[PDB]
């Protein structure tokens, strides 16, 4: 017989097994947090003119 | 904060009515309001020489 397999799907290698605690998801929620309020605030420095 | 033309835009808490009422009258009040200089090109063949 033959066998195909899609290309993707062919060996994942292991993530990562630190920085899952509580306190390290609360550091990646706290800096999407403040990485959009950093967008929102060039637009809105730009549209006032400071 | 100040624009390009030199104008102060302010921006405030007010009511939507009042807000476009005040501005509309702002507009046509405007149109009447012309250079010195353009009011004198307007008027410059109706001077004597006397």
């Amino acid at each position: 017989a033959n066998r195909a397999t899609s290309a993707f799907l062919d060996n994942p290698h292991p993530v990562g097994v630190n920085y899952v605690d509580e306190g390290s998801r609360q550091f990646v929620a706290v800096a999407e947090l403040l990485a959009s309020k950093l967008i929102d605030s060039s637009r809105e420095s730009d549209e006032s003119n400071s | 904060y100040p624009d390009a033309d030199g104008n102060d835009v302010s921006i405030i808490f007010s009511g939507a009515m009042s807000h476009a009422i005040f501005t509309y009258a702002q507009s046509q009040w405007n149109k009447n309001i012309i250079k010195l200089d353009d009011y004198i090109r307007e008027i410059t063949l109706t001077v004597p020489k006397q």
